[PDB]
């Protein structure tokens, strides 16, 4: 129950590593989804892959 | 970010390869030359578009 604006990411560079396995990175704004779940955490560098 | 189908401030703005592009991408390190003191302004780019 909100508005997701993803154009700020491209206008102002923030994310160093940004990738989407299931969908396209640029189409997240044009296509919207019902429920969004974000799991935030921190891990070691070599543990990312 | 130089390759067919890539996304980023390079492929999106300054320089872009066709998705069907056929060719060879080459790069080599000039750091021992092109790097001058604090920066080299002879090489610029389009940051926003």
């Amino acid at each position: 129950n909100c508005v997701a604006d993803y154009s700020v990411l491209y206008n102002s560079a923030s994310f160093s590593t940004f990738k989407c396995y299931g969908v396209s990175p640029t189409k997240l704004n044009d296509l919207c989804f019902t429920n969004v779940y974000a799991d935030s955490f921190v891990i070691r560098g070599d543990e990312v892959r | 970010q130089i390759a067919p189908g890539q996304t980023g401030k390079i492929a999106d703005y300054n320089y872009k390869l066709p998705d069907d592009f056929t060719g060879c991408v080459i790069a080599w390190n000039s750091n021992n030359l092109d790097s001058k003191v604090g920066g080299n302004y002879n090489y610029r780019y389009r940051l926003f578009r």
